[PDB]
């Protein structure tokens, strides 16, 4: 992209590296957002994902992570302070790959965030998407497959790596 | 002979129902949180004298997938309403929860019980004359339980069998 | 709006219930055996357009425990009735479940489907027309399967939800 | 003589747990005692060190002895695969009872279970040889790792095992 930045991830199963995923974040439509996923994929302000685990993984659906607090799917934290309010729902959950805030409710984003694996409409209006997978959309249907209908992944899935793209 | 009850706890997220379930499958407690999906026990069990199997289905609180919900109330014989002793939202949300279930099966006397959660906290602002008169006025048992301590819990649970039992002599 | 189906697997030890089982819910197989004592499993599928969930109970295929066993057949809606074409005593097992069913559930129509699992084999005993004509018999459907190669695996577990259906909406 | 003595040091994830003995009635079942006392000390070359408690269900057992396959399917005597039930002599009469487990009439082999509860249906079907002497205390920590289904929410391994004076 000429205006969005590029952010990776590095995923390991089991501390093994699966492979890396990439995403442009929608910073021309959705910035206050998009910047705080870049600011916590670089960890430029002292936290960020490196290290945290997809906690909840349901095949069919979604890949969930981003608790770099609590380390077990109950925590978040942003760059703004522990929760912002969603930002707008300009964009929509349109198909496998969209990358959108997780929360518990209006005005709770923190830093979990979810990849989705299908279509997910049911979403709109209440998930604020911010991004897109670019490339390594194969290494996401990979951690799909150690997921399971109630989310438990049968091997732990991280964030070995992360950081920006020129 | 035995018997089977298909029970189904329900409730605001954060109230205790997994606490509370696990108390009763894996006799232990911890502080940590797990959100839940959806997750299913089973555990053989003789209550008066009549030995039955109980299969447990765990509910998340969240409100949404009501395809989903409306099956889990009409596949499920009782139901446990759960609320929090200190979060008066949660005791608000049980009508909620309650005329869902009535609207799913059809019907005004459906086996439940009211459970008041996490009484071993000093935090209390739902009053049990407040719980005890919501649950007279829906005619069904109401349990204060702590999934802390382990009291009340299999009280909980073999009180909503024995509501279950009750409703099929009508 | 969906439906519910409580599906249990019978069968004599080893014949594959639960590789038939875990080919419908996870769509994989392996050689390696992992004996039952009880497992349970939910999944959502569409069927001839229609939504579904389907609970499915893998029993053991050890022959005690009756008070136990009695129970599975008295909760469950429709049968999986199973023996591998390469043993003939489990073969010779099955009209035992079609008589322990009818005991149970005290009737003589209940939903089941006859399955001749382990298809894929070149060392069959049981041949095909002996268990087309024992179905034929007992009023109900018989295919063949291969949890390996998964022939059939879907198709024998749709076509028990569809005894189901035409029992219930008789 | 006096009946033999044998130990398992049983470990949680490979951490210490405890010790557990047990009395093997060698006076009234001499071949099955003496096949589990040659297993825990390893004396033919094969047997329950390092192996798992695979199967666990709390209110009536911990079963364990598959050193072969390590999958709860396997297990070896020191006889060959499989030897012929004893005797019936002896019952399963509460906790700590030691009895031979089995796919059938006649097919002992290495896998036992320790009961945790009285299991009367067994009797008769299952080979009773031995007690546990020390440690049901460590039997019960067992139990409290098994499931309805039987598996374990970590692993219980045989770390060390051997025979007594
Ligand atoms: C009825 C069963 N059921 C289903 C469902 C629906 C239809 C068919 N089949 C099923 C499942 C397979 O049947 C077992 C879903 C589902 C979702 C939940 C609970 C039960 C569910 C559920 C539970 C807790 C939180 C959330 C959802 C929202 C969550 N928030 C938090 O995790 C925060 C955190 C950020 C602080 N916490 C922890 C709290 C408490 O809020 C969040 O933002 N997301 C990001 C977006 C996808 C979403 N998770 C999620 O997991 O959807 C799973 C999904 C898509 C399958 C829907
Ligand atoms: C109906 C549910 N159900 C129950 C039961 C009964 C009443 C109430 N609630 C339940 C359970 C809790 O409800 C889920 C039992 C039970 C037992 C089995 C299967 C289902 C069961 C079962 C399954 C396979 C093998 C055996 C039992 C016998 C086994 N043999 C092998 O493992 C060999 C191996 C030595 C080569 N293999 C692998 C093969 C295939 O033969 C053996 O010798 N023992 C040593 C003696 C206790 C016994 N296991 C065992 O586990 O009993 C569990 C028990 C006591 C709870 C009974
Ligand atoms: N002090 C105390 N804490 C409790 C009690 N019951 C649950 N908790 C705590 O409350 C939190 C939430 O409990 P949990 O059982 O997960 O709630 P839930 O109703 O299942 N939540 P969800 O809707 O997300 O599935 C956990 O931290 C748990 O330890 C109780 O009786 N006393
Ligand atoms: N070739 C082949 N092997 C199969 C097939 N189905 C099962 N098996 C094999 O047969 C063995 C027993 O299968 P399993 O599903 O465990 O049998 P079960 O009927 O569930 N046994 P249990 O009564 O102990 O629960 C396993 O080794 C499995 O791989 C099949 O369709 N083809
Ligand atoms: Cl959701
Ligand atoms: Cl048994
Ligand atoms: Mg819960
Ligand atoms: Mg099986």
């Amino acid at each position: 992209s000429m205006v969005n930045p590029t952010v990776f991830f590095d995923i390991a199963v089991d501390g093994e590296p699966l492979g890396r995923v990439s995403f442009e974040l929608f910073a021309d439509k959705v910035p206050k957002t998009a910047e705080n996923f870049r600011a916590l994929s670089t960890g430029e302000k002292g936290f960020g994902y490196k290290g945290s685990c997809f906690h909840r993984i349901i095949p069919g659906f979604m890949c969930q992570g981003g608790d770099f607090t609590r380390h077990n799917g109950t925590g978040g934290k942003s760059i703004y302070g522990e929760k912002f309010e969603d930002e707008n729902f300009i964009l929509k959950h349109t198909g496998p790959g969209i990358l959108s805030m997780a929360n518990a409710g209006p005005n709770t984003n923190g830093s979990q965030f979810f990849i989705c694996t299908a279509k997910t409409e049911w979403l709109d209006g209440k998930h604020v998407v911010f991004g897109k997978v670019k490339e390594g959309m194969n290494i996401v249907e990979a951690m799909e497959r150690f997921g399971s209908r109630n989310g438990k992944t049968s091997k732990k899935i991280t964030i070995a790596d992360c950081g920006q793209l020129e | 002979s035995m018997t089977e009850y298909k029970l189904v706890v329900v409730g605001a997220v954060g109230v205790g129902k997994s606490a509370l379930t696990i108390q009763l499958i894996q006799n232990h407690f911890v502080d940590e949180y797990d959100p839940t999906i959806e997750d299913s026990y089973r555990k053989q069990v003789v209550i008066d004298g009549e030995t039955c199997l109980l299969d447990i289905l765990d509910t998340a609180g969240q409100e949404e997938y009501s395809a989903m919900r409306d099956q889990y109330m009409r596949t499920g014989e009782g139901f446990l309403c759960v609320f929090a002793i200190n979060n008066t939202k949660s005791f608000e949300d049980i009508h909620h929860y309650r005329e869902q279930i009535k609207r799913v099966k059809d019907s005004e006397d459906v086996p439940m019980v009211l459970v008041g959660n996490k009484c071993d906290l000093p935090s209390r602002t739902v009053d049990t004359k407040q719980a005890q008169d919501l649950a007279r006025s829906y005619g069904i048992p109401f349990i204060e339980t702590s999934a802390k301590t382990r009291q009340g819990v299999d009280d909980a649970f073999y009180t909503l069998v024995r509501e279950i039992r009750k409703h099929k002599e009508k």
